[PDB]
């Protein structure tokens, strides 16, 4: 969609936010996080991480068990038990690592194209766009209509 | 604005008690929140950022919690040097505000 | 290692101007954000003022408003907080502060990870 | 008049794996993984764990007198056993359901011992002085246990005995005895063609019949001593009598409730720090809900995994360009 797609390049000079803006008034330039949608996605990848680590609910156990030259069978069986959930732990482990990663970046690709279209929401005619996801204005715009759209707050269409 | 309110304001207890501290808001803060340490003439100390997470090299007897509304600074067991004046913060948007202070005095 | 070192913090009298300073060591300064926050003297922290990384935006407390300015230097890597028309409210002991860095952006508003050993303003 | 949205990269070279993809570069990544120990048998929580040094399980309950430091140690968060751990039982013998001991010993810093049948308080004709061997050599002079007492004929006829002991300390107490199983050494040492011993509790209930051997020597001892144990409750009673080969226990353990912990096999140095994790290669820190350090782990531990690498992503695509 939006990462890896028309919008083919982050911003390295932007290292206030995830997700934001680039603006070319003439009357200056720079880059300017929008701090709303960077919030929120950062309460939610917190809240994620969080929730894998919190709902690992553990108490005080030891593993160690000695068993004699005639309990082998019992030893074997304390082994089947040990590496069984070695194996299940490994792998819901692997599993959900790879599902939540995939999540997370659609997650920030589908944050950054609900910001264009919520721009989009706003700009339709005075604007052409311009298929590196980026708006030229239709008519002459300030140091100030460069806000207005950045607070959600634009003007006449 | 947004208006933090610690409870209690104070607080004396022995070593080794539970502590418990409220910080408390109005708006959807989330877990914007970060609890500092401070000892007389000594400037802060961030101990818990995000509401939970433990800073580090802050011992793992410090802990935090709470979420959007209702936010608790918890310690487990209480040493020596913890004794401190505590103090919450409001991170969602500007500007950034704190409480009026929780202290740890001796029992 | 990392640290901040304040200054600019001494006796003055109500309606004059002062400068606080606060010089960054250990860290890439230019590319945070920072705080200057008051512990009113009695009273708990208070923030006063902020700034982003390249200094365009400027993000101040209602009651400095139009009365301080805050600004900062990225060849000397220092914080500069020039107080303008003071008056015996403002008599506080200044704190520098870094608010902290998170995943992979150095973000404005957060809590504070570094702060100077505070610097007193009195104003008799 | 351009406005631009976009999002964020660095310089960043953190890779993370999809399910549908590889090695994304991505702008900041989280592990939960904890691969980091650093050798140190820490104290986890605050009580100093317990090395027993040269001395293992055995040694350290029975009191070899080779193990005598251990006696001190009234609590311990963990119980440390090394490579060299074998002063056990000088006079060699079968010390029966060791394991299941080993295993109740796993439970709290509960110590208190104290004694029950004080040395020359309760045998009349009983010599209490015999106890000896080049066995449990102290450096070089004979000696024996310092929990056990061994009892004898007068050398030439064995009288009778029976001694019980009632629970009056308020938790469960390990009791540890011995049969000794010596008729060139039987007729001699206690004179009696037939003996028995006989523990009788409301929980432990069996006598033994003594045997008669020439067991292979060890530490030159051809006859030898079984050490057994039991667990006696609050107020019920144990009870002891024999015709012979009693090696009479001399003063036992009151154990107690609480909070339980484990025991280990390493060969590290003790150091001073906490921890709620504790391997036997290392300590770590339980923040990270996973480890591939060490299976065996004592606490509240991170779940073992035979991962490598636990990749979270937390940012997003890192395109430069
Ligand atoms: C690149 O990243 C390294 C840390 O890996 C940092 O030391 C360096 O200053 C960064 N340079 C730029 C231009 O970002």
């Amino acid at each position: 969609g939006a990462i890896a797609g028309f919008i083919e390049g982050g911003w390295t000079g932007m290292i206030d936010g995830w997700y934001g803006y680039h603006h070319q008034n003439e009357h200056g330039s720079g880059y300017a996080a929008d701090q709303k949608s960077t919030q929120i996605a950062i309460d939610g990848i917190r809240n994620k991480v969080n929730s894998v680590i919190e709902k690992m609910n553990i108490q005080f156990t030891s593993v160690g068990k000695e068993f004699n030259s005639l309990e082998k069978r019992m030893e074997n069986l304390n082994k089947k038990v040990d590496d069984g959930f070695l194996d299940v732990w490994t792998y819901n482990a692997e599993l959900l690592i790879l599902l939540e990663n995939e999540r997370t970046l659609d997650y920030h690709d589908f944050n950054v194209k609900n910001l264009y279209e919520k721009v989009k929401s706003q700009l339709r005619n005075n604007a052409k766009e311009i298929g590196n996801g980026c708006f030229e204005f239709y008519h002459k715009c300030d140091n100030e209509c460069m806000e207005s759209v950045k607070n959600g707050t634009y003007n006449y269409p | 604005e947004i208006v933090l309110t610690q409870s209690p304001s104070s607080v004396s207890a022995s070593v080794g008690d539970r502590v418990t501290i409220t910080c408390r808001a109005t708006q959807g803060i989330s877990s914007w929140l970060a609890w500092y340490q401070q000892k007389p003439g000594k400037p802060p100390k961030l101990l818990i950022f995000g509401a939970s997470s433990l800073q580090s090299g802050v011992p793992s007897r410090f802990s935090g919690s709470g979420s959007g509304t209702d936010f608790t600074l918890t310690i487990s067991s209480l040493q020596p040097e913890d004794f401190a004046t505590y103090f919450c913060q409001q991170a969602h948007s500007f500007p950034l505000t704190f409480g009026g202070g929780t202290k740890v005095e001796i029992k | 290692q990392v640290q901040l070192v304040e200054s600019g913090g001494g006796v003055v009298q109500p309606g004059r101007s002062l400068r606080l300073s606060c010089a960054a060591s250990g860290f890439p300064f230019s590319s945070y954000g920072m705080h200057w926050v008051r512990q009113a003297p009695g009273k708990g922290l208070e923030w006063v003022a902020g700034v982003s990384y390249d200094g365009s935006y400027k993000y101040y407390a209602d009651s400095v408003k139009g009365r301080f300015t805050i600004s900062r230097d990225s060849s000397k890597s220092t914080l500069y907080l020039q107080m303008n028309s003071l008056r015996p409210e403002d008599t506080a002991v200044y704190y520098c502060a870094r608010p902290s860095a998170i995943f992979g952006i150095y973000i404005i508003l957060n809590g504070l990870d570094v702060w100077g050993q505070g610097t007193t303003v009195t104003v008799s | 008049d351009t406005i631009c949205v976009g999002y964020h990269a660095n310089n960043s070279t953190d890779t993370v794996d999809t399910i549908l993809e590889k090695n994304v570069t991505v702008t900041h990544s989280v592990n939960l993984l904890e691969d980091s120990h650093n050798g140190k048998l820490c104290s986890l929580n605050g009580k100093s764990p317990l090395q027993l040094g040269n001395c293992n399980v055995a040694g350290w309950i029975l009191g070899n007198p080779e193990c005598d430091l251990l006696l001190t140690a009234d609590s311990w968060s963990y119980i440390i056993e090394t490579s060299n751990s074998k002063n056990g039982a000088c006079y060699p013998g079968e010390f029966t359901d060791y394991e299941e001991l080993r295993e109740q010993l796993s439970t709290v810093s509960s110590f208190e011992r104290f004694e029950i049948f004080p040395k020359a308080t309760s045998w009349p004709n009983h010599d209490t002085t015999k106890g000896t061997t080049v066995a449990c050599s102290h450096s070089g002079a004979k000696s024996f246990y310092r929990n056990l007492l061994w009892i004898v004929q007068k050398e030439n006829s064995y009288p009778k005995l029976s001694n019980s002991y009632t629970n009056n300390k308020g938790k469960r107490v390990l009791v540890i005895w011995g049969v000794h199983h010596p008729y060139r050494d039987q007729q001699a040492l206690y004179r009696n063609n037939h003996t028995y011993v006989s523990v009788e509790s409301s929980k432990y209930y069996q006598r033994f019949t003594p045997e008669i051997v020439a067991r292979p020597k060890v530490r030159e001892q051809a006859g030898r001593i079984n050490y057994y144990w039991t667990l006696l409750d609050q107020g019920d009673t144990i009870t002891f009598e024999a015709t012979g080969n009693l090696i009479a226990p001399w003063h036992a353990f009151a154990l107690k409730k609480g909070s339980s912990s484990g025991m280990m096999v390493s060969d590290a140095q003790v150091h001073n720090c906490t921890t709620k994790c504790q391997t036997p290669h290392g300590a770590l820190k339980s923040n990270l809900p996973f480890q591939n350090v060490h299976p065996i782990t004592i606490g509240e531990c991170p779940k073992y995994v035979k991962s490598t690498q636990l990749r979270m992503a937390t940012g997003l695509r890192n395109i430069p360009s």
